[PDB]
Protein backbone atom coordinates (compact mmCIF):
# COMPACT_ATOMS: atom_id res chain seq x y z
CA UNK A 1 0.00 0.00 0.00
CA UNK A 2 1.15 3.34 0.83
CA UNK A 3 3.08 1.99 3.49
CA UNK A 4 5.80 -0.07 1.80
CA UNK A 5 8.09 3.06 1.29
CA UNK A 6 7.92 4.42 5.10
CA UNK A 7 8.75 0.82 5.67
CA UNK A 8 11.74 0.47 3.21
CA UNK A 9 13.01 3.53 4.73
CA UNK A 10 12.94 2.38 8.16
CA UNK A 11 14.36 -0.92 7.65
CA UNK A 12 17.26 0.51 6.25
CA UNK A 13 18.28 2.78 8.90
CA UNK A 14 17.81 -0.28 11.62
CA UNK A 15 20.11 -2.62 10.05
CA UNK A 16 22.86 -0.44 10.52
CA UNK A 17 22.16 -0.63 14.38
CA UNK A 18 22.34 -4.62 14.77
CA UNK A 19 25.50 -5.10 12.74
CA UNK A 20 27.21 -7.30 14.56
CA UNK A 21 31.56 -6.59 15.04
CA UNK A 22 33.29 -7.68 11.55
CA UNK A 23 36.46 -9.06 13.34
CA UNK A 24 35.01 -10.68 16.89
CA UNK A 25 36.68 -14.56 15.85
CA UNK A 26 39.81 -12.72 16.34
CA UNK A 27 39.46 -11.98 19.74
CA UNK A 28 37.98 -15.56 20.48
CA UNK A 29 40.59 -17.65 22.40
CA UNK A 30 39.17 -20.88 21.88
CA UNK A 31 36.78 -21.08 19.12
CA UNK A 32 36.98 -20.61 15.07
CA UNK A 33 35.21 -19.80 12.01
CA UNK A 34 35.18 -23.88 11.13
CA UNK A 35 33.16 -24.54 14.89
CA UNK A 36 30.51 -21.79 13.58
CA UNK A 37 29.98 -23.36 10.32
CA UNK A 38 29.39 -26.96 12.32
CA UNK A 39 26.62 -25.09 13.87
CA UNK A 40 25.10 -23.29 11.54
CA UNK A 41 24.76 -26.26 9.45
CA UNK A 42 22.79 -28.21 12.57
CA UNK A 43 20.91 -25.30 12.93
CA UNK A 44 19.56 -26.30 9.61
CA UNK A 45 18.38 -29.79 10.05
CA UNK A 46 16.76 -28.78 13.04
CA UNK A 47 14.60 -26.23 10.82
CA UNK A 48 13.70 -29.25 8.89
CA UNK A 49 12.67 -31.92 11.49
CA UNK A 50 9.91 -29.68 12.90
CA UNK A 51 9.15 -27.74 10.02
CA UNK A 52 10.06 -24.32 11.17
CA UNK A 53 9.69 -21.14 8.95
CA UNK A 54 12.91 -19.70 7.24
CA UNK A 55 12.65 -16.28 8.93
CA UNK A 56 13.12 -18.13 12.04
CA UNK A 57 16.90 -19.46 10.45
CA UNK A 58 17.99 -16.19 9.51
CA UNK A 59 17.09 -14.58 13.16
CA UNK A 60 18.69 -17.27 14.85
CA UNK A 61 21.76 -16.24 13.56
CA UNK A 62 21.78 -12.70 13.91
CA UNK A 63 21.21 -13.18 17.53
CA UNK A 64 24.15 -15.63 18.24
CA UNK A 65 26.64 -13.44 16.29
CA UNK A 66 25.70 -10.16 18.60
CA UNK A 67 25.99 -12.55 21.85
CA UNK A 68 29.42 -14.07 20.64
CA UNK A 69 30.57 -9.72 19.91
CA UNK A 70 30.46 -9.51 23.87
CA UNK A 71 30.80 -12.29 26.15
CA UNK A 72 33.69 -15.20 25.45
CA UNK A 73 32.59 -18.96 25.35
CA UNK A 74 34.30 -21.62 25.82
CA UNK A 75 34.39 -24.71 22.81
CA UNK A 76 32.51 -27.16 25.17
CA UNK A 77 29.37 -24.60 25.63
CA UNK A 78 28.87 -23.47 21.95
CA UNK A 79 25.85 -25.42 21.91
CA UNK A 80 24.39 -24.18 24.60
CA UNK A 81 24.20 -21.08 22.99
CA UNK A 82 22.76 -22.16 19.82
CA UNK A 83 19.54 -24.16 21.45
CA UNK A 84 18.63 -20.75 23.77
CA UNK A 85 18.76 -18.61 20.89
CA UNK A 86 16.66 -20.81 18.51
CA UNK A 87 14.13 -21.06 21.22
CA UNK A 88 13.72 -17.10 21.76
CA UNK A 89 13.70 -16.93 17.32
CA UNK A 90 10.48 -19.29 17.72
CA UNK A 91 8.74 -17.64 20.37
CA UNK A 92 8.77 -14.27 18.69
CA UNK A 93 8.09 -15.48 15.24
CA UNK A 94 6.25 -18.97 15.26
CA UNK A 95 2.42 -19.43 15.86
CA UNK A 96 2.81 -22.94 17.31
CA UNK A 97 6.21 -23.06 18.68
CA UNK A 98 7.70 -26.28 19.74
CA UNK A 99 8.05 -27.29 23.47
CA UNK A 100 11.26 -26.84 25.86
CA UNK A 101 11.75 -30.50 26.44
CA UNK A 102 11.89 -31.14 22.78
CA UNK A 103 14.85 -28.26 22.41
CA UNK A 104 16.29 -30.29 25.31
CA UNK A 105 15.76 -34.09 23.37
CA UNK A 106 17.29 -32.84 20.19
CA UNK A 107 20.68 -31.97 21.99
CA UNK A 108 21.00 -35.55 22.56
CA UNK A 109 21.53 -35.30 26.17
CA UNK A 110 24.40 -33.41 26.63
CA UNK A 111 22.73 -30.43 28.56
CA UNK A 112 20.04 -30.26 31.36
CA UNK A 113 16.18 -28.72 31.45
CA UNK A 114 17.65 -26.34 34.19
CA UNK A 115 20.27 -25.10 31.96
CA UNK A 116 18.86 -24.25 28.79
CA UNK A 117 15.95 -22.15 30.94
CA UNK A 118 19.00 -20.09 32.75
CA UNK A 119 20.85 -19.55 29.57
CA UNK A 120 17.80 -17.93 27.81
CA UNK A 121 17.34 -15.28 30.49
CA UNK A 122 21.05 -14.36 29.99
CA UNK A 123 20.94 -14.10 25.94
CA UNK A 124 17.97 -11.27 26.65
CA UNK A 125 20.00 -9.04 29.48
CA UNK A 126 23.03 -8.91 26.66
CA UNK A 127 20.89 -8.11 23.91
CA UNK A 128 18.84 -5.99 26.12
CA UNK A 129 15.65 -7.24 24.98
CA UNK A 130 16.11 -5.98 21.50
CA UNK A 131 14.85 -8.53 19.07
CA UNK A 132 13.29 -6.99 16.17
CA UNK A 133 15.68 -7.58 13.27
CA UNK A 134 15.83 -6.84 9.60
CA UNK A 135 16.88 -10.15 7.59
CA UNK A 136 18.25 -10.71 3.94
CA UNK A 137 14.82 -12.83 3.94
CA UNK A 138 12.99 -9.91 4.65
CA UNK A 139 15.02 -7.69 2.06
CA UNK A 140 14.20 -10.65 -0.99
CA UNK A 141 10.23 -10.66 -0.11
CA UNK A 142 10.14 -6.69 -1.45
CA UNK A 143 12.51 -7.49 -4.31
CA UNK A 144 10.24 -10.00 -5.95
CA UNK A 145 7.60 -8.04 -6.72
CA UNK A 146 9.66 -6.42 -9.26
CA UNK A 147 9.41 -9.14 -11.89
CA UNK A 148 6.69 -14.26 -12.00
CA UNK A 149 9.17 -16.83 -12.35
CA UNK A 150 8.73 -19.32 -9.07
CA UNK A 151 11.93 -21.08 -10.03
CA UNK A 152 14.11 -17.88 -9.51
CA UNK A 153 12.55 -17.07 -6.29
CA UNK A 154 13.53 -20.83 -4.99
CA UNK A 155 17.20 -20.33 -6.37
CA UNK A 156 17.90 -17.19 -4.75
CA UNK A 157 16.74 -18.16 -1.33
CA UNK A 158 19.10 -20.78 -2.06
CA UNK A 159 22.50 -18.55 -2.39
CA UNK A 160 21.27 -16.76 0.35
CA UNK A 161 20.97 -19.32 2.80
CA UNK A 162 24.84 -20.59 1.79
CA UNK A 163 26.02 -16.90 3.25
CA UNK A 164 24.87 -17.78 6.92
CA UNK A 165 27.81 -20.37 7.03
CA UNK A 166 30.68 -18.37 6.37
CA UNK A 167 31.67 -15.85 8.61
CA UNK A 168 34.68 -14.99 6.32
CA UNK A 169 33.60 -12.97 3.95
CA UNK A 170 29.88 -12.62 4.12
CA UNK A 171 30.32 -10.64 7.71
CA UNK A 172 31.53 -7.46 5.81
CA UNK A 173 28.00 -6.88 4.05
CA UNK A 174 24.53 -5.61 4.93
CA UNK A 175 21.80 -7.66 4.55
CA UNK A 176 20.24 -5.57 1.50
CA UNK A 177 23.49 -5.51 -0.31
CA UNK A 178 23.08 -9.70 0.23
CA UNK A 179 19.64 -9.59 -1.36
CA UNK A 180 20.50 -7.45 -4.19
CA UNK A 181 23.66 -10.04 -5.61
CA UNK A 182 21.86 -13.13 -4.83
CA UNK A 183 18.94 -11.71 -6.86
CA UNK A 184 20.28 -10.47 -9.68
CA UNK A 185 22.80 -13.69 -9.62
CA UNK A 186 19.33 -16.07 -9.84
CA UNK A 187 17.68 -14.33 -12.62
CA UNK A 188 20.67 -14.25 -14.71
CA UNK A 189 20.82 -17.96 -14.34
CA UNK A 190 17.74 -19.14 -15.13
CA UNK A 191 16.46 -16.06 -17.65
CA UNK A 192 19.56 -14.32 -18.81
CA UNK A 193 18.20 -11.24 -17.87
CA UNK A 194 20.30 -8.24 -15.07
CA UNK A 195 19.24 -6.06 -12.45
CA UNK A 196 15.83 -4.15 -12.94
CA UNK A 197 15.77 -0.47 -13.32
CA UNK A 198 12.87 0.07 -10.58
CA UNK A 199 15.29 -1.65 -8.01
CA UNK A 200 17.99 0.75 -9.27
CA UNK A 201 15.45 3.55 -8.22
CA UNK A 202 13.75 2.09 -5.31
CA UNK A 203 17.30 1.16 -3.44
CA UNK A 204 20.26 3.46 -5.26
CA UNK A 205 22.03 0.57 -5.71
CA UNK A 206 23.50 0.17 -9.19
CA UNK A 207 25.16 -2.86 -11.10
CA UNK A 208 28.90 -1.39 -10.36
CA UNK A 209 27.98 -0.80 -6.92
CA UNK A 210 26.76 -4.54 -6.08
CA UNK A 211 30.26 -5.31 -8.27
CA UNK A 212 32.63 -6.62 -5.23
CA UNK A 213 30.02 -8.46 -3.21
CA UNK A 214 28.43 -10.38 -6.49
CA UNK A 215 32.21 -11.62 -7.34
CA UNK A 216 32.18 -13.30 -4.00
CA UNK A 217 29.01 -14.86 -4.50
CA UNK A 218 29.68 -16.50 -8.07
CA UNK A 219 32.43 -18.57 -6.53
CA UNK A 220 30.64 -19.58 -3.58
CA UNK A 221 28.32 -21.07 -6.28
CA UNK A 222 30.80 -23.09 -7.91
CA UNK A 223 32.76 -24.59 -5.70
CA UNK A 224 29.72 -25.67 -3.35
CA UNK A 225 29.64 -29.20 -4.03
CA UNK A 226 33.18 -29.49 -2.35
CA UNK A 227 32.05 -27.58 0.85
CA UNK A 228 32.20 -29.82 4.08
CA UNK A 229 28.92 -28.89 5.15
CA UNK A 230 26.14 -30.17 2.70
CA UNK A 231 22.86 -29.94 4.79
CA UNK A 232 21.47 -26.80 2.38
CA UNK A 233 22.20 -28.68 -0.80
CA UNK A 234 20.37 -31.39 -0.19
CA UNK A 235 17.34 -29.77 1.04
CA UNK A 236 16.81 -27.75 -1.87
CA UNK A 237 16.73 -31.29 -4.06
CA UNK A 238 13.13 -31.26 -2.59
CA UNK A 239 10.46 -30.51 -5.48
CA UNK A 240 9.23 -28.43 -2.50
CA UNK A 241 11.97 -25.67 -4.12
CA UNK A 242 11.77 -26.97 -7.47
CA UNK A 243 15.08 -29.42 -7.45
CA UNK A 244 17.00 -25.70 -7.79
CA UNK A 245 20.33 -26.75 -6.56
CA UNK A 246 20.80 -28.70 -9.43
CA UNK A 247 20.64 -27.01 -12.40
CA UNK A 248 24.92 -25.90 -13.33
CA UNK A 249 26.15 -22.30 -12.66
CA UNK A 250 27.20 -20.05 -15.12
CA UNK A 251 31.33 -19.63 -16.46
CA UNK A 252 30.68 -15.97 -16.99
CA UNK A 253 28.95 -12.89 -15.78
CA UNK A 254 30.23 -9.75 -17.74
CA UNK B 1 15.76 -2.52 42.98
CA UNK B 2 12.49 -1.79 44.53
CA UNK B 3 13.91 -0.66 47.81
CA UNK B 4 12.95 2.93 45.72
CA UNK B 5 9.12 2.32 45.22
CA UNK B 6 6.26 2.37 48.06
CA UNK B 7 2.79 1.10 46.98
CA UNK B 8 -0.37 2.78 47.23
CA UNK B 9 -3.29 0.78 45.87
CA UNK B 10 -4.11 -2.10 43.33
CA UNK B 11 -5.12 -1.32 40.43
CA UNK B 12 -6.40 -4.15 38.67
CA UNK B 13 -5.29 -7.46 36.58
CA UNK B 14 -1.31 -10.73 31.98
CA UNK B 15 -0.23 -9.73 35.40
CA UNK B 16 -1.07 -7.74 38.58
CA UNK B 17 -0.78 -3.87 38.31
CA UNK B 18 -0.59 -1.17 40.87
CA UNK B 19 -0.01 2.44 41.45
CA UNK B 20 3.30 3.57 43.35
CA UNK B 21 5.22 6.46 44.47
CA UNK B 22 9.36 6.72 44.13
CA UNK B 23 10.94 7.77 47.40
CA UNK B 24 13.27 9.64 46.17
CA UNK B 25 12.31 12.38 43.75
CA UNK B 26 8.27 12.21 44.25
CA UNK B 27 7.32 10.66 40.65
CA UNK B 28 4.38 8.50 40.25
CA UNK B 29 4.15 5.79 38.86
CA UNK B 30 2.31 2.23 37.68
CA UNK B 31 3.71 -1.26 37.87
CA UNK B 32 2.69 -4.29 36.18
CA UNK B 33 3.95 -7.66 37.60
CA UNK B 34 4.96 -10.75 36.05
CA UNK B 35 5.89 -14.38 36.89
CA UNK B 36 8.30 -16.47 35.28
CA UNK B 37 7.47 -20.15 35.24
CA UNK B 38 11.69 -21.04 36.44
CA UNK B 39 10.72 -25.16 36.30
CA UNK B 40 8.79 -25.50 33.39
CA UNK B 41 8.80 -22.85 29.85
CA UNK B 42 10.14 -19.85 31.39
CA UNK B 43 9.54 -16.02 29.81
CA UNK B 44 6.07 -16.16 28.06
CA UNK B 45 6.27 -14.72 24.65
CA UNK B 46 3.56 -12.14 25.74
CA UNK B 47 6.10 -10.47 27.08
CA UNK B 48 8.92 -11.02 25.18
CA UNK B 49 6.78 -9.04 22.33
CA UNK B 50 5.16 -6.00 24.14
CA UNK B 51 8.57 -4.92 25.55
CA UNK B 52 10.71 -5.16 22.16
CA UNK B 53 8.03 -3.48 20.38
CA UNK B 54 7.31 -1.14 22.91
CA UNK B 55 11.25 0.30 22.78
CA UNK B 56 11.02 1.32 19.48
CA UNK B 57 7.66 3.73 19.11
CA UNK B 58 7.90 7.15 21.22
CA UNK B 59 5.04 9.22 20.46
CA UNK B 60 3.03 12.12 22.17
CA UNK B 61 0.04 9.66 21.54
CA UNK B 62 1.54 6.21 22.77
CA UNK B 63 2.27 5.24 26.31
CA UNK B 64 5.50 5.42 27.63
CA UNK B 65 7.49 2.76 28.98
CA UNK B 66 10.23 4.02 31.43
CA UNK B 67 12.21 0.63 32.69
CA UNK B 68 12.52 -2.73 32.98
CA UNK B 69 13.52 -4.22 36.74
CA UNK B 70 14.98 -7.84 36.63
CA UNK B 71 14.96 -10.62 39.16
CA UNK B 72 15.68 -14.54 39.60
CA UNK B 73 11.34 -15.32 39.68
CA UNK B 74 9.63 -11.82 38.32
CA UNK B 75 9.70 -9.24 36.46
CA UNK B 76 8.71 -5.64 36.66
CA UNK B 77 7.45 -3.25 34.18
CA UNK B 78 7.66 0.65 35.11
CA UNK B 79 4.90 2.97 32.94
CA UNK B 80 4.18 6.57 33.15
CA UNK B 81 0.88 6.91 35.32
CA UNK B 82 -2.47 8.50 33.79
CA UNK B 83 -5.90 9.40 35.26
CA UNK B 84 -8.54 7.60 33.60
CA UNK B 85 -9.92 5.04 30.81
CA UNK B 86 -11.94 5.45 28.44
CA UNK B 87 -14.45 3.12 29.26
CA UNK B 88 -14.73 4.59 32.52
CA UNK B 89 -15.47 7.95 31.19
CA UNK B 90 -18.13 6.71 28.87
CA UNK B 91 -19.97 5.60 31.83
CA UNK B 92 -19.72 8.61 33.44
CA UNK B 93 -21.03 10.56 30.71
CA UNK B 94 -24.25 8.33 30.19
CA UNK B 95 -26.59 11.04 31.59
CA UNK B 96 -25.29 14.07 29.59
CA UNK B 97 -23.05 12.59 26.51
CA UNK B 98 -19.90 13.52 25.16
CA UNK B 99 -19.54 17.39 23.53
CA UNK B 100 -18.96 17.47 19.52
CA UNK B 101 -15.69 18.94 19.57
CA UNK B 102 -14.36 16.58 22.08
CA UNK B 103 -15.32 13.52 20.16
CA UNK B 104 -13.69 14.74 16.96
CA UNK B 105 -10.88 15.74 19.31
CA UNK B 106 -10.17 12.67 20.29
CA UNK B 107 -10.87 10.21 17.20
CA UNK B 108 -8.15 13.18 15.64
CA UNK B 109 -5.09 12.11 18.54
CA UNK B 110 -6.12 8.53 17.96
CA UNK B 111 -5.67 8.31 14.15
CA UNK B 112 -2.03 9.75 14.82
CA UNK B 113 -0.58 7.52 16.93
CA UNK B 114 -2.03 4.33 14.30
CA UNK B 115 -0.27 5.75 11.85
CA UNK B 116 2.86 5.70 13.41
CA UNK B 117 2.64 1.79 14.48
CA UNK B 118 1.94 1.09 10.78
CA UNK B 119 4.84 3.14 9.44
CA UNK B 120 7.18 0.93 11.36
CA UNK B 121 5.13 -2.38 10.44
CA UNK B 122 3.22 -3.11 13.83
CA UNK B 123 0.22 -4.21 14.37
CA UNK B 124 -2.00 -3.74 17.25
CA UNK B 125 -4.45 -6.30 17.01
CA UNK B 126 -6.37 -5.51 20.74
CA UNK B 127 -8.24 -1.81 20.06
CA UNK B 128 -11.12 -1.00 22.76
CA UNK B 129 -12.16 1.66 25.09
CA UNK B 130 -10.64 -0.26 28.02
CA UNK B 131 -7.29 -0.32 26.35
CA UNK B 132 -7.06 3.14 25.62
CA UNK B 133 -6.16 6.11 28.50
CA UNK B 134 -6.73 10.07 28.96
CA UNK B 135 -5.38 12.77 31.40
CA UNK B 136 -6.74 15.92 32.65
CA UNK B 137 -5.46 18.29 29.77
CA UNK B 138 -7.48 16.80 26.92
CA UNK B 139 -4.95 13.83 25.68
CA UNK B 140 -5.36 9.92 24.94
CA UNK B 141 -2.99 7.66 24.45
CA UNK B 142 -2.67 3.86 23.21
CA UNK B 143 -1.96 0.76 25.55
CA UNK B 144 -1.41 -3.16 26.23
CA UNK B 145 0.33 -4.21 23.67
CA UNK B 146 0.14 -7.24 24.72
CA UNK B 147 -1.22 -8.84 21.53
CA UNK B 148 0.80 -6.76 19.15
CA UNK B 149 2.73 -8.39 16.32
CA UNK B 150 5.54 -7.18 13.49
CA UNK B 151 4.62 -8.02 10.02
CA UNK B 152 6.04 -8.43 6.68
CA UNK B 153 6.08 -7.10 2.94
CA UNK B 154 3.69 -8.89 1.73
CA UNK B 155 2.49 -10.74 4.95
CA UNK B 156 2.02 -14.64 5.96
CA UNK B 157 -0.86 -16.24 7.66
CA UNK B 158 -0.69 -15.66 10.97
CA UNK B 159 -2.69 -16.08 14.15
CA UNK B 160 -6.97 -16.41 13.67
CA UNK B 161 -7.76 -16.31 17.34
CA UNK B 162 -7.80 -12.26 17.30
CA UNK B 163 -9.65 -9.48 18.69
CA UNK B 164 -12.56 -8.61 21.49
CA UNK B 165 -15.54 -10.06 19.59
CA UNK B 166 -17.66 -6.92 19.51
CA UNK B 167 -14.48 -5.37 17.83
CA UNK B 168 -13.66 -8.21 15.45
CA UNK B 169 -13.35 -7.90 11.37
CA UNK B 170 -15.93 -9.15 8.96
CA UNK B 171 -12.74 -11.29 6.76
CA UNK B 172 -11.55 -12.90 10.27
CA UNK B 173 -15.21 -14.12 11.03
CA UNK B 174 -15.02 -15.49 7.56
CA UNK B 175 -11.54 -17.79 8.25
CA UNK B 176 -9.60 -15.87 5.67
CA UNK B 177 -5.91 -16.86 4.96
CA UNK B 178 -4.36 -13.22 4.91
CA UNK B 179 -5.30 -10.27 7.35
CA UNK B 180 -3.38 -7.01 7.65
CA UNK B 181 -3.42 -3.48 8.65
CA UNK B 182 -7.20 -3.11 7.69
CA UNK B 183 -8.49 -4.95 10.78
CA UNK B 184 -7.09 -1.89 13.06
CA UNK B 185 -9.16 0.50 11.10
CA UNK B 186 -12.82 -1.74 11.47
CA UNK B 187 -11.92 -1.62 15.15
CA UNK B 188 -11.72 2.23 15.15
CA UNK B 189 -14.78 2.45 13.10
CA UNK B 190 -17.13 0.49 16.01
CA UNK B 191 -15.79 2.85 18.58
CA UNK B 192 -16.54 6.20 16.75
CA UNK B 193 -20.07 5.32 16.64
CA UNK B 194 -20.14 3.93 20.50
CA UNK B 195 -18.96 7.42 21.55
CA UNK B 196 -21.82 8.88 19.62
CA UNK B 197 -24.94 6.50 19.89
CA UNK B 198 -24.11 6.07 23.87
CA UNK B 199 -23.61 2.03 23.10
CA UNK B 200 -22.43 -0.65 21.37
CA UNK B 201 -22.22 -1.13 17.20
CA UNK B 202 -22.71 -5.14 17.36
CA UNK B 203 -22.84 -6.57 20.73
CA UNK B 204 -23.60 -10.30 19.15
CA UNK B 205 -23.34 -13.09 21.86
CA UNK B 206 -21.85 -15.65 19.97
CA UNK B 207 -19.38 -15.92 16.53
CA UNK B 208 -22.61 -16.74 14.26
CA UNK B 209 -25.10 -14.41 15.52
CA UNK B 210 -22.07 -11.62 15.83
CA UNK B 211 -21.92 -12.05 11.79
CA UNK B 212 -25.81 -11.64 11.51
CA UNK B 213 -25.64 -8.20 13.54
CA UNK B 214 -23.53 -7.05 10.49
CA UNK B 215 -25.07 -7.98 8.21
CA UNK B 216 -28.65 -6.92 9.10
CA UNK B 217 -27.13 -3.00 9.32
CA UNK B 218 -25.09 -2.77 6.47
CA UNK B 219 -26.30 -5.10 4.12
CA UNK B 220 -25.80 -9.02 3.06
CA UNK B 221 -22.59 -8.59 0.68
CA UNK B 222 -21.99 -10.19 -2.77
CA UNK B 223 -19.53 -10.45 -5.12
CA UNK B 224 -20.61 -6.82 -6.63
CA UNK B 225 -19.50 -4.76 -3.38
CA UNK B 226 -16.92 -7.50 -2.42
CA UNK B 227 -14.95 -9.38 -5.09
CA UNK B 228 -14.16 -13.18 -4.11
CA UNK B 229 -16.01 -13.29 -1.05
CA UNK B 230 -17.70 -16.78 -1.98
CA UNK B 231 -14.67 -18.24 -1.91
CA UNK B 232 -13.75 -17.64 1.78
CA UNK B 233 -12.99 -20.77 3.62
CA UNK B 234 -16.54 -20.11 6.15
CA UNK B 235 -19.32 -18.50 3.50
CA UNK B 236 -22.01 -20.87 3.11
CA UNK B 237 -24.59 -20.03 0.06
CA UNK B 238 -27.88 -20.89 2.85
CA UNK B 239 -26.81 -17.15 4.39
CA UNK B 240 -30.15 -14.99 4.71
CA UNK B 241 -30.50 -11.75 2.22
CA UNK B 242 -30.84 -8.43 4.36
CA UNK B 243 -30.83 -5.17 3.23
CA UNK B 244 -28.90 -1.80 3.98
CA UNK B 245 -30.36 0.44 5.45
CA UNK B 246 -30.48 4.50 6.18
CA UNK B 247 -27.12 6.02 7.87
CA UNK B 248 -29.71 8.80 9.04
CA UNK B 249 -31.23 5.89 11.69
CA UNK B 250 -27.67 4.65 11.89
CA UNK B 251 -26.09 7.38 13.84
CA UNK B 252 -28.54 10.21 13.75
CA UNK B 253 -26.54 13.17 15.55
CA UNK B 254 -23.82 13.21 12.81
CA UNK B 255 -23.92 15.47 9.87
CA UNK B 256 -22.79 15.09 6.21
CA UNK B 257 -18.45 15.11 6.67
CA UNK B 258 -18.97 12.61 9.68
CA UNK B 259 -20.99 10.24 7.76
CA UNK B 260 -18.46 10.56 5.00
CA UNK B 261 -15.90 9.02 7.17
CA UNK B 262 -17.83 6.77 8.46
CA UNK B 263 -19.08 4.38 5.88
CA UNK B 264 -15.24 4.52 4.57
CA UNK B 265 -13.83 2.73 7.93
CA UNK B 266 -16.24 0.19 7.76
CA UNK B 267 -16.45 -0.92 3.85
CA UNK B 268 -16.54 -4.77 3.60
CA UNK B 269 -13.50 -5.07 0.94
CA UNK B 270 -10.78 -4.77 2.95
CA UNK B 271 -8.56 -3.17 -0.44
CA UNK B 272 -11.13 -0.05 -0.57
CA UNK B 273 -11.16 0.33 3.50
CA UNK B 274 -9.72 3.48 4.03
CA UNK B 275 -5.93 4.10 5.87
CA UNK B 276 -5.27 6.05 8.60
CA UNK B 277 -2.73 8.45 6.82
CA UNK B 278 -5.33 8.58 4.30
CA UNK B 279 -8.28 9.65 6.69
CA UNK B 280 -6.43 12.66 8.69
CA UNK B 281 -7.09 14.76 5.31
CA UNK B 282 -10.72 13.83 5.86
CA UNK B 283 -13.03 17.24 5.40
CA UNK B 284 -14.51 16.55 8.92
CA UNK B 285 -10.98 17.78 10.63
CA UNK B 286 -11.03 21.16 8.87
CA UNK B 287 -11.97 22.98 11.98
CA UNK B 288 -10.12 20.78 14.97
CA UNK B 289 -9.87 22.15 18.18
CA UNK B 290 -8.23 20.80 21.50
CA UNK B 291 -11.11 20.88 24.40
CA UNK B 292 -10.73 19.55 28.06
CA UNK B 293 -12.57 17.04 29.59
C1 LIG C 1 -5.42 -2.68 30.89
N1 LIG C 1 -4.30 -2.99 31.73
C2 LIG C 1 -3.45 -1.95 32.21
N2 LIG C 1 -2.13 -2.13 32.68
C3 LIG C 1 -1.52 -0.85 33.11
C4 LIG C 1 -0.14 -0.72 33.65
C5 LIG C 1 -2.47 0.22 32.93
C6 LIG C 1 -2.28 1.67 33.23
N3 LIG C 1 -3.11 2.27 34.11
C7 LIG C 1 -3.00 3.57 34.39
N4 LIG C 1 -3.86 4.22 35.33
C8 LIG C 1 -5.16 3.76 35.71
C9 LIG C 1 -5.90 2.90 34.92
C10 LIG C 1 -7.16 2.47 35.32
C11 LIG C 1 -7.68 2.91 36.53
C12 LIG C 1 -6.95 3.79 37.33
C13 LIG C 1 -7.47 4.28 38.64
O1 LIG C 1 -6.85 3.99 39.65
N5 LIG C 1 -8.65 5.08 38.78
C14 LIG C 1 -9.36 5.44 37.68
C15 LIG C 1 -10.59 6.20 38.07
O2 LIG C 1 -10.24 7.30 38.93
C16 LIG C 1 -9.56 6.83 40.13
C17 LIG C 1 -8.98 5.46 40.05
C18 LIG C 1 -5.70 4.20 36.92
N6 LIG C 1 -2.05 4.32 33.81
C19 LIG C 1 -1.20 3.79 32.92
C20 LIG C 1 -1.30 2.44 32.60
C21 LIG C 1 -0.35 1.86 31.60
N7 LIG C 1 0.38 1.42 30.85
S1 LIG C 1 -3.84 -0.38 32.32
Amino acid sequence: PDYHEDIHTYLREMEVKCKPKVGYMKKQPDITNSMRAILVDWLVEVGEEYKLQNETLHLAVNYIDRFLSSMSVLRGKLQLVGTAAMLLASKFEEIYPPEVAEFVYITDDTYTKKQVLRMEHLVLKVLTFDLAAPTVNQFLTQYFLHQANCKVESLAMFLGELSLIDADPYLKYLPSVIAAAAFHLALYTVTGQSWPESLIRKTGYTLESLKPMLLDLHQTYLKAPQHAQQSIREKYKNSKYHGVSLLNPPETLN
Amino acid sequence: SMENFQKVEKIGEYGVVYKARNKLTGEVVALKKIRLDTETEGVPSTAIREISLLKELNHPNIVKLLDVIHTENKLYLVFEFLHQDLKKFMDASALTGIPLPLIKSYLFQLLQGLAFCHSHRVLHRDLKPQNLLINTEGAIKLADFGLARAFGVPVRTYTHEVVTLWYRAPEILLGCKYYSTAVDIWSLGCIFAEMVTRRALFPGDSEIDQLFRIFRTLGTPDEVVWPGVTSMPDYKPSFPKWARQDFSKVVPPLDEDGRSLLSQMLHYDPNKRISAKAALAHPFFQDVTKPVP
